[PDB]
């Protein structure tokens, strides 16, 4: 008995707000606050990509 | 079978099996479905210990001894390896950070009337 | 003070000449009116005291206890209104007379500028309580409970009389002002050790201390509702009040004579908190909770630091109100159930929602939730004991965790779950019980706004 | 405001930068501040002016109580209960005054620490020194007295400290 | 307003093992000499719109084509506008 | 939730739909009152398999003591209706 | 209209009450509201005094 | 709040065009954002400053004397 | 701050699936929902890619 | 839950219960449908090869290593239906089931609403009042001396009679009262 | 062959792996019959007392009252002083008290000694 | 990483430890011994109140970045030249720290070589 249904404005709107958030808020907050930590400007290339490689 | 005639005051009370009360038949039509009890039946001396809200002796897929062995081994190995890694730390091939004004002497604690030994930094 | 003592005395002729169907109304109204009069005493000053006359004086330690004592009586009448329906007029009037006499004795006790008068009324508070317990009690064990309550108290308090008359013979006066101003150190000698023990044991037995608490569960279980609240709320504070009054002459001996009692209390708090977990009875569970809290108060008083005294007073008032509320709720459950067993009636929250709310609030307050005065007193005592020694924090934290555990166990077993099927006499809660719970709880949440009124003279 | 004296609660001149708009993009902060002023500060200010002008039509005063000085416990007889009572009350009042002094110093310390931002470790050295001195004096005066403190106990503590320091000084000089 | 429309169940003869990976199960059971009585009961899980499945990588790039087209258009517009 | 209020005829239709896809029994011979052990010659294990199939299809599971004594589609329908409190 | 009245009885009135309470009662006592002093950089001008902070010493700028 | 969708019983459920176009639009938006940021900001992942090789550093600037002076 | 956004997203999507599948939580009984629930699957995919650290 | 239990389970019942549990846990292990069907058929094959064994000593010798093998590979996290005694929503609605007798304590102002429901309620109460008097006698005369041996209750035999002890089975609150 | 499941106090033996119900004798069947008989007798009594329209109270349970009495009010009259009971009482009621007394006494002695030497750095310890 | 593997698998005394560095006088290498320059004084860095860990030799670019961010507030990505300059200066500081590490390593190498040569000459 298939009862699949999501056509409810409440669920769609609530999900889409957090969707826009999880897409853009990281960029906005990262670039819109004063720096508080010393940057890691220079790093080995193999260690620079370790997160992406392991993921 | 009563409790053994020891000093403790159990007296004449049946020693029901230490079998818990969560694992009674969940489909039987109990008189008290939440506690899984029947009206008039003898009550375990430690019912308040086994009420499905507390310790239960439900048989587990893995034996108790092997469960204890595996958990203790994992925790002890983790602690030992954390200590070993503490013995051999990990860092980067760099020298210590350099701060300009006498290692920031005035900004860390102060005491300006003491004239600390001045540390100079080596340009390279 | 006579503006308070005289109306309490006039309550007796007022009750005895009332109509047969209007005693409760008159007693409640005039008891509430008396409480309003007692409110004036709360405005203490940073200086010595409100020395009314040569016989009565009021401090900022006596003021909160006096206000609580005067406030409790209307609640006792509303609680006793239920099970005295089928009682003859003369016996109901005798019950109200016993309650009024108890209040009068407590009021005269808490000021009592002289120590011998304090002792006389402190033992006078024992007769109406014993009569109430042994006369209007349901179970057949009320007689043994009354005997235990009488003898445990009297055996401890009898050497106190000898100690007091000896002190009067040597010092020359027992007035508390003179005693405080002319205090001299107690040398380390066997005679002084036994004087210390005599002066302390009489108040430690009533608190009660762990190991001498056997009378309290019996007295609280077998007594009627009003006796239970007057025992848990005010009669337990007599020992602590006396100890904080009398420790002014036992220095510096206490500095090393407090070790056995400190160890006993700091271990008995854990023992009784653990006992509360495995309990088949509600009133017994509440009684053991009271024992744990009073053990904490004992530790605080024996530490003898300003924060200890402030926390002790706050905990005294808070525990009195909370224990009275819990006993009220247990009695309301027992009246419908007629069994007094924790697991016999379950899932009452589905049938009585507002009483479930009252249960939740009372359990949260007992759980020492911030910013209620329960946690204020708790935390003050914790910090003072930490200053005393850094290792006490282990015992105190263990006590806190076990207290939370047994409080929520009491809430969950009686409120949550599926209702018992074979009980069909759970009538909707009356307005009287809801009003009783509201009048119990609202003063606590109001006092959390003005803590300085219950923090004692060392504020 | 003149409600509190500025000398007891000192405050730096609180210099502030000037707006230097680098770009022509209008910042929302200024617009929001302007509208907030317009529809919040004006009604509040009018209500306060009305209340103040109502207060001015009925003005009366309250005075600060002044206490005479009385002989201390040092010049009080052995059993003279009246002089002992007066000295004890005076000592309690002095105790409360000292507590409020320590409270004032603590308030100044906290305010300076919060105000100075990330350079609090350097810019509030004077406040920390003042608090250290006042705390040491208070600890020497009133600490360890016990729950049943009294003028006699504080005097005994002072006498014991004076004996200890006199013995130390005599030993140092005679060495 | 609720779901009341008198829904009608489909015909039972529509569901067949044909075109589903239940052939492999049937064949390997027949090789050792048995059959699955309930084979048709689950044919509906492979018959209708559920027939076509998408790989994990293809699932991840759900909107790659539209996003790539928009990205190329935006980059070209920026190139032709900044060069001015 | 938005779950439609399933009725007796719907339950019977679903039961017969599940049974008719069980190829061990011919759809033409089966009836709502047909037995399992005698009228259709099904094994005990086969009956357990039908019970589990209805279990999976209806989303609720039948206790063994009640599942082992259901032998006709009509009484299966009645048991499901009693479980789910169906009026008509 | 619903939102118009909602923003009035739920937002505006609390703002008025809290602003009054902070402006004329909380700030009356000393040190109740303490603000971190704004950052001062080279080149800014102070409103209270008008003095100009001297600039940097022209550090060598390449890349 | 929504539209009437009826159960299917072993068929694919009804899909409105609104949800399909909305999901496609948001996935496209995410991928376009990722591509645009990677185009503009490549150093955030690949790095911007080369890692120096310590072996290539001559002993002149490292203050090393040829094993005889000191 | 970032984890708030995307983890709340993931839980909201899980709740949507649970409600749509008649209070079913075991993933053994969830099958083809990439086409049955397009907005939910796109939201969950975006949330998972954000969680794993997609650049 | 409905049916009363017997004093013991026969060998057939044990075999059937083991078969059901084994199939359930195999389905839990094999997530997909085709794999489940294949391995369920294989398990049925390996299950029926000892169907025709005659001696009971060897059959009891079997179904012991079978239980041990089941316990070794029991998938320590099996699939449980949401309403099962282990499910995620086992006793979710048990807090909404208010007993019928509570309606006897309603205020007359509350009873003013829903008058027809309370009229039917009075009719049901009268029916129960007479039926109980009949049922107590029927059960008294039907039970054997020495007390009942099993907890199975007899049906109604006469015309106007009703099954003994029916009130609290008929008036269950609901499956989902709210 | 498969690894054996070894039961413990907190993980009991499953009914399926238990061997008592596989060695079946007629007396075991008789025992099960008697158990079911007494259980059904109790159930019938409870159901007769439960469906009664005239009853408007709580069905008193003898088992619950017996359990409460055994737990609470029957401990002392059955108590006898034995070496096991005496040793357990002495240990569990004396050992913790003296242990904590020794710990706190040692800590306070160390603190007082440090105070007398003056090397404690009690600065800012105003409240006590 | 390789240096950690070399230190924890080869000879410990062969190459330094981060904690005790530097182990040689700054003037050992060359005698001119140029000094590092700081362009931000105590007072302006205090007014900018950056951080205690941010008050390093690259502070002036950080102050310029803060000024740029404060001035062009609404356009949060208006100023990136100074951000890149600060990153470049931090990169140069890291390069200098690497130079210090390698210098100490090679100095210790030559010290070990000198000690070995002296010991061999004495033995010979
Ligand atoms: C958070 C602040 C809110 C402020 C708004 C003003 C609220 C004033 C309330 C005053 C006290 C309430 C009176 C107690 C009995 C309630 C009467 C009743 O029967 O309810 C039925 C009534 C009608 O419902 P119904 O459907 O007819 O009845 C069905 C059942 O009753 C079913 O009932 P239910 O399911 O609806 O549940 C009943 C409900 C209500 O029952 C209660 O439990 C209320 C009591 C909660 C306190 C628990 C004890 C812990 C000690 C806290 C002491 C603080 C008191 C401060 C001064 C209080 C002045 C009286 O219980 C709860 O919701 C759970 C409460 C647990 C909250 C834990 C957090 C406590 C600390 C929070 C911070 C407090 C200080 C802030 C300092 C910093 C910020 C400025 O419902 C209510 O009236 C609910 C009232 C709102 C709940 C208040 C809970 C928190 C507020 C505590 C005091 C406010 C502090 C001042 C801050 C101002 C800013
Ligand atoms: C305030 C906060 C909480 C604190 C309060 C709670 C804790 C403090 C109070 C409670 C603890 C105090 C108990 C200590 C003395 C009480 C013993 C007593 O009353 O005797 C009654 C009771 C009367 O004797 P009975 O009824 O004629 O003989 C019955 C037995 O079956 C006959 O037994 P049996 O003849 O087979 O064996 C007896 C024999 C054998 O003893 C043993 O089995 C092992 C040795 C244990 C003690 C020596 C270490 O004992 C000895 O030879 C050792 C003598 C020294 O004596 C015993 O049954 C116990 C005998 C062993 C004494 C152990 C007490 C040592 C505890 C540490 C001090
Ligand atoms: C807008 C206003 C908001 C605040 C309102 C506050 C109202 C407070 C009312 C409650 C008062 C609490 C009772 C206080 C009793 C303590 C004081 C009392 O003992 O004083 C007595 C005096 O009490 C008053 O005369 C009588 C007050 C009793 C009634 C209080 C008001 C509320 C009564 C309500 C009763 C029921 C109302 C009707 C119900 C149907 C004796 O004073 P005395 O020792 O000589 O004074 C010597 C100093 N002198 C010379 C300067 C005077
Ligand atoms: C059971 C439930 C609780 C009830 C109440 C419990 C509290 C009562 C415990 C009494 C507190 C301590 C009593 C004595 C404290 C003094 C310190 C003494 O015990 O230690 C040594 C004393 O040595 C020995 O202890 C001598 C006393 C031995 C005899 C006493 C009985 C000991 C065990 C009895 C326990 C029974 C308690 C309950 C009775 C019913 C130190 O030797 P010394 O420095 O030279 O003398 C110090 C005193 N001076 C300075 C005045 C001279
Ligand atoms: C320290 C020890 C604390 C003493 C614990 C007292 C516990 C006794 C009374 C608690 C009430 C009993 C109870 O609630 O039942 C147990 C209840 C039921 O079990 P479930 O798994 O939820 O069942 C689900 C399937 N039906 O479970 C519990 O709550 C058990 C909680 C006990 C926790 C004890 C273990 C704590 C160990 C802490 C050590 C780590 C220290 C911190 C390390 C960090 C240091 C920087
Ligand atoms: C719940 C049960 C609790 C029971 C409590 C009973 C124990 C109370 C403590 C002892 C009580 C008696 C103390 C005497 C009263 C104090 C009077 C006093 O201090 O005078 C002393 C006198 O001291 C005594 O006489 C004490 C004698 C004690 C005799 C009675 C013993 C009772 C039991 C003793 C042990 C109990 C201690 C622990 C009890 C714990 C609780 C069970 C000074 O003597 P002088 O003549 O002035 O000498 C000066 C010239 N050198
Ligand atoms: C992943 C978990 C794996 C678990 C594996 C479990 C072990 C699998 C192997 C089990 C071995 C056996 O079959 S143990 C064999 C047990 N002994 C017998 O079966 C003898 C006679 N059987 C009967 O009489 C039954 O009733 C019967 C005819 C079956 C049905 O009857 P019905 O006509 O009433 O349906």
């Amino acid at each position: 008995l298939v009862l699949i249904n999501e056509n409810n404005p409440l669920l769609i709107n609530s999900i889409k707000r957090l969707l826009i958030g999880s897409i853009f808020a990281g960029f906005i907050i990262s670039n819109n606050i004063p720096p508080m930590t010393v940057p890691n400007t220079t790093m080995p290339l193999y260690m620079k990509m370790t997160a992406l490689i392991v993921t | 079978e009563p409790y053994p005639d020891d000093g403790m005051g159990y007296g004449d009370y049946p020693k029901l099996p230490d079998r818990s009360q969560q694992e009674r038949d969940p489909w039987y039509d109990w008189d008290h479905p939440d506690l899984r009890l029947n009206w008039g039946e003898p009550i375990h001396w430690d019912l308040d210990m086994y009420i499905r809200n507390r310790v239960d002796t439900s048989p587990t897929p893995v034996s108790w001894n092997t469960m204890c062995k595996h958990l203790f081994g994992f925790v002890a190995f983790m602690l030992f390896m954390f200590w070993v890694g503490e013995i051999y730390p990990s860092y980067q091939p760099v020298g210590p950070k350099q701060y300009p004004y006498n290692d920031l002497y005035l900004e860390r604690g102060g005491d300006p009337t003491k004239e600390p030994e001045p540390v100079v930094h080596y340009e390279i | 003070m006579l503006k308070i003592i005289i109306p309490t005395t006039m309550l007796l002729p007022m009750t005895w000449m009332s109509k047969h169907n209007m005693i409760w109304i008159n007693a409640t109204v005039h008891s509430l009116l008396i409480s309003l009069i007692s409110l004036s005493l709360l405005n203490q000053l940073g200086e010595n005291s409100l020395n009314f006359s040569l016989t009565f004086f009021s401090d900022s330690l006596s003021a909160p206890l006096l206000v609580l004592t005067t406030w409790l009586l209307p609640l006792m009448l509303m609680a006793s209104q239920s099970h005295l329906s089928k009682e003859t007029t003369t016996r109901k009037k005798l019950y109200i007379t016993m309650l009024i006499l108890l209040q009068l004795f407590l009021i005269m006790t808490f000021t009592a500028t002289e120590l011998i008068l304090f002792y006389i009324l402190f033992e006078a508070t024992l007769v109406p309580t014993l009569i109430i317990i042994t006369r209007w009690g349901n179970q057949t064990e009320r007689l043994n409970a009354g005997l235990y309550f009488l003898f445990y108290t009297l055996a401890g308090s009898l050497p106190l009389l000898v100690a007091l008359v000896y002190i009067q013979n040597t010092t020359g006066s027992l007035n508390f002002l003179i005693i405080h101003y002319w205090s001299h150190p107690l040398s380390n000698s066997w005679s002084n050790i036994f004087m210390w023990l005599a002066c302390i044991m009489a108040f430690m037995v009533k608190m009660p201390l762990y190991g001498l608490h056997l009378w309290l569960p019996k007295a609280h279980v077998e007594a009627p509702i009003a006796g239970s609240m007057v025992l848990a709320a005010v009669l337990l504070k007599l020992g602590g009040y006396g100890m904080m009054r009398i420790t002014t002459i036992l220095n510096p001996l206490t500095n090393y004579m407090a070790y056995p009692f400190l160890m006993l209390s700091m271990w008995g708090m854990i023992m009784t908190s653990s006992i509360c977990l495995r309990q088949t009875d509600l009133k017994s569970l509440i009684a053991y909770s009271s024992v744990s809290h009073m053990a904490l108060v004992i530790v605080a008083i024996m530490i003898q630091t300003p924060w200890s005294f402030m926390g002790a007073t706050a905990l005294m008032i808070a525990h009195g109100l909370t224990s009275s509320m819990l006993f009220c709720l247990a009695n309301t459950n027992y009246e419908r159930v007629h069994s007094r067993t924790m697991i016999l009636a379950r899932g009452l929250q589905t049938l009585l929602p507002l009483m479930a709310t009252w249960w939740l609030v009372a359990s949260l307050t007992n759980l020492a939730l911030p910013p209620s005065i329960n946690l204020i007193g708790e935390l003050f005592i914790i910090t003072a004991s930490f200053s005393w020694s850094n290792i006490t924090i282990i015992l105190m934290g263990m006590n806190m965790m076990i207290t939370a555990l047994y409080s929520l166990y009491m809430l969950i077993t009686t409120q949550r779950g599926k209702y018992t099927h074979h009980i069909n006499n759970i009538k909707p809660s009356f307005t009287r019980e809801n009003a009783l719970m509201a009048l119990h709880i609202l003063p606590l949440l109001l006092l959390t706004l003005n803590p300085k009124m219950i923090l004692g003279p060392l504020y | 405001p003149d409600s509190w004296d500025k000398d007891v609660y000192p405050e730096p001149p609180r210099r502030t930068p000037a707006p230097a708009p680098q770009t022509s993009l209008p910042n929302p902060v200024t617009y929001l501040t302007k509208i907030f002023d317009l529809l919040v500060d004006r009604p509040v200010t009018l209500a306060r002016e009305f209340i103040e002008q109502q207060h001015a039509k009925n003005r009366y005063y309250y005075y600060h109580r002044e206490f005479r000085r009385v002989p201390d416990i040092t010049e009080c007889e052995e059993k003279d209960i009246l002089c002992m009572f007066e000295a004890e009350m005076q000592w309690r009042r002095d105790y409360k005054v000292d507590q409020e002094i320590v409270n004032i110093i603590q308030e100044r310390l906290k305010a300076c620490q919060q105000r100075e931002g990330e350079s609090y470790r350097q810019n509030c050295a004077k406040e920390l020194e003042q608090f250290t001195q006042v705390s040491k004096a208070f600890q020497d005066r009133y600490s360890d007295l016990g729950a049943h403190y009294s003028a006699r106990k504080c005097l005994a503590k002072q006498k014991q400290r004076m004996l200890a320091e006199r013995k130390a000084a005599k030993e140092a000089a005679a060495a | 307003e609720h779901g009341h429309s008198k829904m009608e169940l489909p015909d039972y003869k529509q569901w067949k093992i044909e075109g589903t990976p239940l052939e492999t199960v049937q064949e390997k059971l027949a090789a050792r000499g048995l059959r699955d009585p309930w084979g048709r009961n689950e044919a509906w899980r492979y018959s209708g719109g559920f027939a076509n499945n998408v790989s994990f990588v293809g699932a991840l790039l759900k909107g790659f084509k539209w996003g790539f087209a928009a990205f190329v258009v935006a980059v070209g517009a920026e190139y032709y506008l900044e060069s001015q | 939730s938005d779950a439609p209020p399933l009725t007796l005829e719907a339950i019977k239709d679903r039961v017969l739909y599940v049974l008719k896809l069980y190829d061990k029994i011919d759809p033409e011979k089966l009836s709502v009152n047909s037995h399992f052990m005698k009228d259709l010659g099904l094994d005990s294990l086969d009956q357990v398999e039908i019970i589990m199939a209805m279990e999976d299809e209806f989303g609720f599971e039948i206790p063994d003591i009640d599942a082992e004594k259901l032998m006709c589609p009509q009484e299966i329908v009645d048991y499901i209706a009693d479980k789910k409190d169906v009026y008509e | 209209y619903r939102h118009s009245i909602f923003a009035v009885t739920h937002v505006l009135i609390p703002v008025w009450i809290i602003h009054y309470y902070l402006k004329y009662h909380v700030t009356a006592k000393p040190y109740t509201v303490v603000e971190r002093k704004p950052r001062i950089f080279p080149g800014d001008t102070i409103l209270e005094t008008g003095e100009v902070i001297p600039l940097m010493k022209e550090f060598p700028d390449q890349h | 709040g929504g539209v009437h969708i009826e159960p299917r019983y072993r068929q694919f459920p009804q899909l409105t065009r609104s949800q399909l176009i909305q999901a496609e639009f948001f996935s496209a938006t995410m991928w376009f954002w990722i591509l645009w940021r990677f185009w503009h900001d490549s150093d955030a992942v690949l790095g911007h400053f080369p890692y120096p090789d310590p072996s290539q550093w001559t002993d002149e600037e490292l203050g090393i004397l040829p094993d005889d002076e000191d | 701050c970032m984890h708030a956004f995307f983890k709340a997203m993931l839980f909201m999507c899980s709740g949507s699936i649970i409600h749509s599948l008649n209070d079913e939580q075991d993933i053994r009984k969830m099958g083809g929902l990439y086409k049955a629930m397009p907005f939910t699957t796109t939201a969950l995919i975006i949330g998972s890619l954000a969680l794993t650290g997609m650049p | 839950a409905f049916s009363a239990p017997a004093a013991y389970l026969t060998h057939q019942q044990k075999v059937l219960r083991l078969y059901k549990r084994a199939l359930r846990h195999l389905e839990s292990w094999c997530v997909h449908r085709d794999k489940y069907r294949y391995f369920a058929c294989l398990m049925r094959a390996r299950f029926d090869e000892h169907k025709n064994e005659k001696d009971m000593v060897k059959a009891t010798q079997l179904l012991r290593q079978a239980e041990e093998e089941f316990w070794y590979g029991q998938h320590p996290q099996p699939y449980i239906f949401p309403e099962s005694p282990g499910g995620t929503s086992y006793e979710r609605y048990e807090c909404y089931k208010v007993p019928e007798w509570c309606l006897d304590d309603w205020h007359p102002s509350e009873k003013a609403m829903y008058p027809d429901y309370f009229a039917k309620r009075e009719q049901w109460k009268r029916l129960r009042r007479e039926s109980w008097e009949r049922e107590v006698k029927q059960l008294q005369e039907e039970t054997p001396p020495g007390g009942p041996r099993t907890e199975a209750l007899p049906p109604a035999r006469k015309e106007g009679d009703l099954p003994p002890l029916w009130w609290h089975i008929v008036t269950r609150p609901r499956e989902r009262p709210m | 062959s498969f690894p054996k499941y070894k039961p413990s106090r907190l993980a009991t033996l499953p009914a399926t792996l238990d061997p008592a119900e596989y060695d079946i004798s007629p007396e075991t069947r008789k025992a099960q019959a008697e158990r079911l008989a007494i259980r059904s007798r109790l159930k019938r009594e409870y159901l007769l007392q439960y469906n009664d329209p005239n009853r408007l109270g709580v069905i008193e349970d003898p088992a619950l009252i017996r359990w409460t009495y055994a737990r609470s009010a029957n401990i002392y009259p059955n108590f006898r002083p034995t070496p096991k009971t005496s040793l357990l009482g002495a240990l569990f009621g004396i050992g913790p008290l003296f242990f904590w007394y020794y710990v706190f006494k040692t800590d306070r002695d160390k603190k007082e000694k440090l105070i007398q030497e003056g090397k404690l750095d009690q600065t800012f310890n105003i409240s006590y | 990483g390789a240096h950690l593997a070399r230190r924890y698998l080869g000879d410990a005394s062969k190459e330094p430890d981060p904690l005790r560095m530097p182990t040689f006088p700054p003037d050992y290498g060359f005698p001119e011994r140029k000094e590092r320059e700081m362009v931000a004084t105590q007072q302006e860095m205090n007014d900018a109140q950056l951080m205690l860990q941010q008050r390093d030799y690259c502070a002036h670019y950080l102050i310029q970045l803060l000024k740029c961010k404060r001035d062009s507030f609404p356009n949060f990505l208006a100023c990136k030249h100074e951000q890149h300059d600060w990153d470049y200066c931090e990169h140069l500081d890291y390069v200098k720290r690497m130079k210090e590490f390698e210098r100490e390593r090679r100095l210790l190498q030559r010290k070990k070589r000198r000690e070995q040569r002296e010991a061999e000459m004495a033995r010979g």
